[PDB]
RNA sequence: AAAUUC
RNA sequence: GAAGACUGGAGUGCAGAAGAGGAGAGUGGAAUUCCACGUGUAGCGGUGAAAUGCGUAGAUAUGUGGAGGAACACCAGUGGCGAAGGCGACUCUCUGGUCUGUAACUGACGCUGAGGCGCGAAAGCGUGGGGAGCAAACAGGAUUAGAUACCCUGGUAGUCCACGCCGUAAACGAUGAGUGCUAAGUGUUAGGGGGUUUCCGCCCCUUAGUGCUGCAGCUAACGCAUUAAGCACUCCGCCUGGGGA
């Protein structure tokens, strides 16, 4: 969290994901908040939980594996970096390994997935991708 | 220190001088003051025998005390001063009785210190004491010969003996041009080494500052006439024609010994240089 | 700060003059910025070796309080001039 | 600096009765040990490893100095007359 | 094994216990070791220190 | 002891 | 961007710990060399063999004392400290940094950092001291077909100290600084905490260093592996075939 708190979120999650993990906490914020949201909306997350401390609270994450020992969550990138920022156009927003990935846009009416974006016509700096 | 000089010009590109850090006082006391006049090297009959000499800034003796007879009254260090006759600093001791006189200056001595001498007097620079009461291995200077006749032996600046052992009548001495010597035990020194021991390094860079201190230019012999040195001759430039080069009187003058053979004080020497 | 004091003196000193040394040793550090708690001694004592052509001497022990510290270099100064003290060290406490 | 000549310093530039931190105390003492070394490092001039501490408590001043620069301009503006710095 | 000061109660150092100091010197006038005294790694700066001082006091013998 | 080249 | 709020980052306070960190002055003992004086006789030294060398003006050896210089036996330990070069005898004076515990105080005061300024082994240079060993150059004896070398006997600059320059190295962990995360096992340095426990001693928890063995992962391989060369973010330096260079 030296610069990029949300970089750092992505990666929490990723390390915990190669070792078969189950469960992993960290800092609370409110960007932090709805992007674990997301991830529970498309079960990515098998539920998230917050708790509340003295500084700011952390958030308690229950990454979710299907049977026979698959992995759900296979990869994450981040495009919008600190030392280079990315912003996109309403019609110019990708689409991750053809609809079945999911990327993160931080449009003017809330943090919301372009599954929508592009259908409520509306761009903004793009998050992360996540496959 | 040494005090360089900024080359302005030609003549004072490289002179250095002294810068006299040390002379506390400039005015000699006047009851200790005696008149010389040059000599020039010229001879008891008005001849000219020793040569190179004569025609130098005039000065004034000022007498020293080679003896230091006085014994256990307490001498206190006055001042040091500047003396021309000599290549060592001196300072001026008034001792308690009253009398004043001058001594060589020690390396290290230093006005308010206390002088001593005699022969319950302890060891510190200044302090004078027989040969017989001086511990072995220690530095001494102003060495005399016979008993009473006054210092004699280690006198210019920033030189120093060293007494290496006592014989029974005698005491060993290593003088500094590293002789070693036998001399009687009766006889005085003083501990310490001479002081003024960046004599050495000046550049006089100038002739006239040659000529300032009664100095007269030399002149060659390969330069001079047939009739006038075993050398002079030839037409251009021309070698030492000769088996050995001489001298202006024949006596060969480059690695011929000319100590009497026959002296009586071989026996006093138990290494030469 | 503390400091303390441990001196070696000669034992040809006959118990008169020896008894002298000692205030006068301890003249300096009362006399300079410090002050002496004791000053107290253990006795003759063999030495582990011949520190000069001496083989037995006499040993001192003393205590201080100072603060601008200059009484412990005059006695610094003293202690080698002196031909009584053979061996002088100076610890901090 | 003894730890009783600081607490002689503190006194006289907290705000509050216990402050200890705040950017004007903090540089208080600073300078002071500032100007104490300098004249134990005008004496002794070849000891290159400890002039070097001086080098980043005078860093350590400046950047300070910047803060209340930019956070309290007229407090700034009166902390350098009373301790007699510069800019 | 076991430090006989980490065990024994003896915790400061004073360089004029010669009697107690010499239990650790050996017969020609070495320091012994530490895998063979036994005393603890932080004492033996304490002796090391210890000894070399008393040395040079006369109190113990520099080459015995 | 040292003791090269193809 | 503006205004305001918060304490984890960063820093101060408070209580402790260890340290060949540094500058200056003073001091110590073994040992090589030299000098003086006793005892005593023909050799001492050196190599693969030998010779040069030193000795009957009396050596080598041996006892007593004096002088000078340089480095500090044991302790000593993939131990400590420092940003890197580097730092071991002892004492004192003047100084720098680091770690643990507390939660008293400030409230983002932070990180990196082109140009700029400093420090930088050894050799080397200028001025000046000093000079015990060792030792470029060089001389002598050897070796060999030749031996400007390796071997042997000497030996100048130097090695040391003060002041001023040089600014380089396999200056190496051949690994830029900062921050977070990702199984274990076992040593050792300085700490804190608890259990057992009258103590001592044993067991357990934790912080910061320092070694080794090893998963997931990485790599071309060797190997690295919580002291990453693993997974990420910020800033800096550098590379684009070999030679020419
Ligand atoms: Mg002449
Ligand atoms: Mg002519
Ligand atoms: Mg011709
Ligand atoms: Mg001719
Ligand atoms: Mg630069
Ligand atoms: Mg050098
Ligand atoms: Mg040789
Ligand atoms: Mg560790």
């Amino acid at each position: 969290v030296m610069t990029d708190p949300i970089a750092d979120f992505l990666t929490r999650i990723r390390n915990a994901n190669m070792v078969k993990h189950d469960k992993l906490e960290l800092p609370a914020s409110k960007i932090k908040k709805e992007i674990a949201e997301i991830l529970k909306r498309e079960g990515f997350i098998r539920d998230v939980e917050y708790i509340e401390d003295d500084n700011a609270g952390t958030i308690r994450v229950f990454l979710k594996y299907g049977a026979t020992g698959e992995r759900v969550i296979t990869g994450l990138k981040r495009i919008s970096k600190p030392g280079l920022r990315v912003y996109a156009k309403s019609t110019e927003v990708p689409k991750v390994l053809n609809g079945l990935g999911i990327a993160i846009v931080s449009t003017s009416q809330g943090v919301l997935t372009d599954k929508e974006a592009r259908a409520k016509q509306v761009g903004g700096e793009v998050l992360a991708y996540v496959w | 220190a040494i005090k360089k000089y900024k080359p302005t010009t030609n003549g004072r590109r490289h002179m250095t001088s002294s810068d006299f850090a040390e002379i506390t006082t400039s005015t000699p006391e006047k009851s200790l003051l005696r008149p010389l006049k040059k000599k020039a090297g010229r001879n008891n009959q008005g001849k000219l025998t020793v040569r190179h000499h004569g025609g130098g800034h005039k000065r004034q003796y000022r007498v020293i005390d080679f003896k230091r007879n006085k014994d256990g009254i307490p001498g206190r260090v006055a001042t040091i001063e500047y003396d021309p006759n000599r290549s060592a600093n001196i300072a001026l001791i008034n001792y308690a009785d009253g009398e004043k006189r001058y001594i060589i200056a020690a390396k290290g001595l230093e006005v308010g210190q206390t002088i001593y001498s005699g022969a319950e007097a302890d060891i510190k620079v200044g302090n004078a004491l027989e040969l017989k009461d001086i511990p072995v291995g220690t530095v001494i200077h102003n060495i005399e010969m016979k008993p009473g006749k006054g210092g004699q032996l280690v006198r210019s600046a920033g030189t120093s003996a060293q007494v290496l052992g006592k014989e029974g009548k005698y005491v060993l001495i290593r003088l500094n041009s590293g002789e070693v010597r036998m001399i009687l035990a009766t006889c005085r020194a003083t501990i310490g080494q001479v002081g003024n021991e960046q004599h050495e390094l000046i550049n006089i860079g100038k002739a006239g500052r040659s000529r300032w201190m009664g100095k007269r230019p030399t002149v060659r012999g390969s330069v001079m006439n047939p009739n006038d040195h075993p050398h002079g001759g030839g037409e251009g430039k021309a070698p030492i024609g000769r088996k050995s080069p001489m001298s202006p009187w024949g006596k060969p003058t480059l690695g011929y010994k000319t100590r009497k053979k026959n002296n009586n004080s071989d026996k006093f020497i138990v290494r030469r240089r | 700060r503390k400091y303390e004091i441990m001196y070696i003196i000669r034992p040809n000193i006959e118990e008169d003059e020896k008894k002298a040394v000692v205030e006068r040793f301890d003249g300096i550090l009362t006399e300079n910025g410090a002050e002496i708690i004791e000053s107290k001694e253990w006795g003759k004592r063999r030495l582990a070796y011949e520190i000069n052509d001496y083989r037995d001497g006499f040993y001192h022990i003393v205590k201080l309080n100072a603060d601008k510290a200059d009484s412990i270099n005059e006695f610094d100064r003293l202690a080698k001039i002196s031909d009584d003290i053979v061996r002088h060290m100076v610890i901090k406490e | 600096l003894t730890q009783e000549r600081k607490n002689e310093i503190i006194a006289e530039y907290r705000v509050h009765d216990t402050d200890t931190g705040s950017p004007e105390v903090q540089i208080a003492v600073l300078t002071a040990e500032i100007n104490s070394l300098n004249e134990h490092v005008r004496v002794h001039k070849k000891d290159h490893h400890s002039y070097r501490g001086l080098m980043k408590m005078v860093g350590h001043r400046r950047n300070l100095l910047t803060y209340l620069r930019k956070k309290d301009v007229q407090r700034y503006r009166e902390l350098i007359k009373r301790l007699g710095l510069r800019r | 094994k076991v430090c006989y000061f980490t065990s024994n109660g003896i915790t400061h150092i004073d360089y004029k216990d010669v009697e107690l100091l010499k239990k650790f010197v050996s017969e020609r006038g070495k320091i012994l070791p530490r895998r063979v005294t036994g005393t603890s790694a932080k004492y033996q700066r304490k002796l090391t220190v210890a000894i070399k001082r008393s040395r040079q006091m006369a109190l113990l013998p520099f080459v015995a």
